[PDB]
């Protein structure tokens, strides 16, 4: 079992940054791959960003070369930086681990954190 | 629909794990080896059992793996190929749709059924969100071309996926069955006998007796687990190295599943080794009395009887090199049937040859060639006399025989 | 339905192959003998494993098959009855719509599915079922069809034969004694923890070979529900063990594992060990 | 639904009694020994498999029972708790609705189908439930019910009992032990043999032939132990034949439900018999 | 397989007596319970007493401190004895054996025996 | 598996013949039966005659007395001689082979071979 935490939410203006934190706790020796999901108000969750256990990266397309998702191996926390900020990234972010309990996977969440983005 | 499959593969699994240590791996694992010139890896059969219970079977349900593309691997002469299997996700969807996921899933949806997204990857990926089994190893030319490892093995759900193995195999029964009749042939024939003398002669043919009949079962049907055929190979070694002073019982290797090239060929050489050491003493001392200028010695030995050479160690007064001269024309044995203190007339069909070997520096070693009539009296009076003249001085005689078989 | 039906069959034969080579055979074959002077033959129970992973049982959720009309063999001495259960098509329809077919189809319509079950005989062409023997029926000097009472089919279970199961009863009584009667020669020579007798020697040896056996066999008769291929490997084992002292015998002697003829396998083996068992310790 | 699980796992049970005589038994059996003081006790895991083949896995598809109200056995010292489920009813319903019924149900429906799984007691009347030991708490000096570290249940895995572990991994030592030595007391790159080498080479063929494959056993402990029992009585039997006033009757017989009787005896065995190697040191 | 007969059912006042009987044949070893059900009109069938091979016995809260559950296991019959009857105790009474063979749990019925209790105002 | 070939289909006055044939290869040896079947416009596939591997035919009630199927081992090839045709035998003939590995069985079917049966009112 996995418990994460978010914060680092906010409202902020185009142009602007944010950087979201995600503190895991748990069984973390489990974990294969951590993402960064996103939900817009009427759109259904959509991935925004993904790191491997082993520090490969994978953005969308709609966040690629303006997002860096980052971890902090020490603080077993995920980070999310997010530069050249577009009010279409305005959601609900929630990082999620995917866990590995042999020979099963498991996804576990975050509660959200609000990322408000203005003109 | 996804959800009972699942579980009936866990009840599988549950049940296989009652009897098995590790109920996975390969049953078949064919290859096109045509395209490795050009760069491309194509599985054409494959039977693989995944460590979650997971059977795929190319034959009746799966659908092959798309090709493997070596161009990624340029930059090395070792690649190490699994075939990978999505994780199944307890809390998510297992099946490839629309949306974008940070992990591959289990299933994609054709015609509409399921269908496993199996795909060939490589041991230095991060695999973990797969359930991997080797299936290949390819390794380099000197020409620099990708070409199949042939010491390979992956790990087995069945003896048969292993053609070379099945081979080791029955070479390893076939020096077995030769070595148990040689033993059995050896054997003192009272009326069965058995003594304090002969452990060796025993424990090496109560070891062999007991492993055969075993054995050959398990390799007469050989599509069971090899965890079967460790146990009982292993049960072997351990009979066989209680004579051995060359191999130590960490000889024996431990059963690594994933690695069978580290267990099986070790263990089959080692086996092939105690076989080839498992030869009790064949030597017979016989014990001569010396009675002023003649030698006695008596052949009331069972094993003599069934065929042995004779041989003489001889320690004298006399001069090494002048003693081989002398010997054979002045030492004359004695009739078996007669009783003296010297012998006037040599018997027929006995001959003392001096050889360079049959341990003594300063003694001189002659074979004792005996013919059909002269080994025929020796052992129906069960009795050997030896004269010895002054001539020869300060002379001690000891009596050798190797037993034929 | 019918889907998840042969992928349940082939879990079940996967599985069961990792351990056993034979996953296949009788537990239960139980016949009413009575109306056999009219030429007819019926199944009261029947308990048995296809070689596909198919398990059939009567008593649970299948049907007897229909009867046996031996009126087609009048001019046969000896008929090997089979039970049949038609193949599995991977590629077809294995149930029974109406419309004909060149083979028998799995299933029949009662809604849900119910196998068909057959009464065959050997000398027909069966290839397009899964057959397993069931008995054999063979003439008397009247001329009478009777159930042959040397018959072994093969085995999934020792219980399926209950005629072999005494005599392996007896087995482990005769070995247990002539262990006792071997206890008894150590003991009968004098004792003061030391033994300086050759003549205890072989004795001594034999009796690592009957205690090794005993609490192994023993465990395996105690609840002999289990497939005969674990029984016949331990009997082998200890045949190999006993045949060290022998040459009336030679280790050739110790007969293969033939599942599909259970007769040239276990009874020569038990004769064997008795033989060897008399003739270590007369 | 409920159908397709019923005889489903008659399938597989039949496919394990093919191999096993019981395959059936506790995989883990994992309590919170604190609320024992307040006479309420808890289950935190439970894989057990009954007799009649169904696995309960309460880290997957089940949930734990209620907690187990020892209120109830205040007058006893002694009490043997058993994990239950009702039986399938074959003529009957297995769903737990509004309607009472003079026996328990197998099932109840959650917000699906889920077992009804409870903790009771050996003393109470289970014949309408399918039944398997899962602990047994015994009271101390100070009175208070604590769980009976001699405690062994039926077992389906060899790593279900810790303590039979470590009584293996005790018995394997000492095996290694007394075989090192051994084959250091054996004797020019050759053997000439005597009356004391047959004592020794019996037991040398024993103890190298019994290491390999009770190691192996143990280095993975999660099969059934009726495989770990067949080949320590191998091993039990060939020790006591050069032991005299020891007969072959020394070897408890495997009896599934009751373990700390086949077990703790067999390996105590085996540990006597392994001491009891004497190779007359003072004879000169 | 158990066979189960009903009897001694009838007409009785208010505040009556009936005692009725449950004759069991066939497999009667495998019993771990029997019971009395009761269906009256248009209704379902109700629990009424259940006593287990042990003699534990059990009652709906409607017949307990009236009824008596009870079994001769010399005669295999199981008796229900019931004291101040009610008019709401009509019905057809059914006696059920819960029968467990090799891990697995069976039903057993009895036809139904007909028990109708009348009002105390003599109708 | 098994690879099946038809051939000599074609139109026909009613009252005439054709005899259709069946070439089979690949692992022939698993074959348990081999059949004829016929697929008229808009109606299912129908059995029209079968052969076991010994030799035992069976016929359709619409062909019996009519159809004859037979097998030349030799040749590996299965035949179907149609006389006395009728213009309701109009239709695509295809051969089956009911194949067996493993105890499991499969089919394997041939492409198909139209025979179109001709009328004369009257």
């Amino acid at each position: 079992q996995v418990q994460l935490v978010e914060s680092g939410g906010g409202l902020v203006q185009a142009g602007g940054t944010l950087k979201l934190s995600c503190a895991a706790s748990g069984s973390i020796s489990g974990i294969v791959v951590m993402a960064w999901y996103r939900q817009a108000p009427g759109k259904q969750r959509e991935l925004v960003a993904s790191i491997t256990s082993g520090g490969t990266t994978n953005y969308a397309d709609s966040v690629k070369g303006r997002f860096t998702i980052s971890k902090d191996n020490a603080e077993n926390t995920l980070y999310l930086r997010m530069n050249s900020l577009k009010p279409e990234d305005t959601a609900v972010y929630y990082c999620k681990a995917f866990f590995r309990r042999d020979y099963v996977g498991y996804d576990y969440w975050g509660q959200g954190t609000q990322v408000t983005v203005s003109s | 629909f996804q959800q009972q499959a699942a579980w009936d593969v866990h009840l599988a699994d549950s049940v296989a794990r009652m009897g098995l240590a590790h109920p996975w791996g390969v049953v078949a694992a064919e290859f096109d080896d045509s395209l490795l010139p050009l760069s491309r890896l194509n599985a054409t059969r494959l039977i693989v059992r995944f460590p979650d219970g997971t059977l795929i079977d190319t034959e009746r349900a799966d659908n092959l793996p798309p090709v493997c593309d070596l161009s990624t691997v340029s930059d090395r002469s070792l690649v190490d190929i699994v075939l990978a299997l999505p994780l199944l996700n307890a809390n998510g969807g297992n099946l490839d749709n629309g949306s974008e996921s940070e992990r591959p899933r289990r299933w994609k949806s054709e015609r509409a059924v399921l269908r496993h997204n199996l795909t060939l990857r490589m041991a230095h990926q991060e695999n973990a969100a797969w359930l991997t089994c080797p299936v290949t190893r390819l390794v380099r030319d000197a020409q620099g071309q990708w070409c199949r490892d042939p010491r390979f093995i992956p790990p087995l759900l069945t003896l048969s996926a292993s053609p070379s193995l099945m081979t080791e195999l029955l070479e390893l029964l076939h020096h077995l069955q030769a070595r148990r009749q040689r033993l059995m042939s050896m054997r003192r024939e009272n009326n069965a006998d058995f003594a304090v003398a002969d452990v060796s002669l025993f424990w090496l043919l109560n070891a062999l007796n007991s492993a055969e009949p075993v054995l050959k079962e398990l390799l007469d049907m050989p599509y069971r687990h090899p965890e079967l055929l460790y146990r009982e190979l292993a049960r072997l070694a351990g009979s066989l190295l209680t004579f051995s002073l060359e191999h130590n019982v960490d000889a024996v290797p431990a059963y690594h599943h994933e690695t069978p090239e580290n267990v099986f060929p070790p263990l089959l050489s080692l086996l092939n080794r105690l076989l080839e050491a498992s030869l009790p003493s064949r030597v017979v001392f016989i014990e001569l009395k010396q009675k002023g200028v003649m030698w006695e010695g008596a052949l009331h030995d069972a094993r003599l009887r069934e065929g042995a050479d004779f041989w003489l160690s001889v320690r004298s007064s006399m001069p090494g090199h002048e003693l081989q001269t002398k010997f054979p024309q002045l030492c004359k044995a004695g009739s078996p049937d007669d009783v003296s203190e010297v012998v006037n007339v040599a018997l027929s069909g006995v001959i003392i040859r001096p050889v360079t070997h049959v341990l003594r520096l300063e003694n001189q070693y002659f074979a004792l060639d005996l013919s059909t009539d002269a080994a025929r009296a020796m052992l129906d009076a069960g009795r050997c006399t030896f004269y010895t003249p002054a001539s020869l001085g300060d002379v001690k005689l000891e009596l050798f025989a190797v037993l034929r078989t």
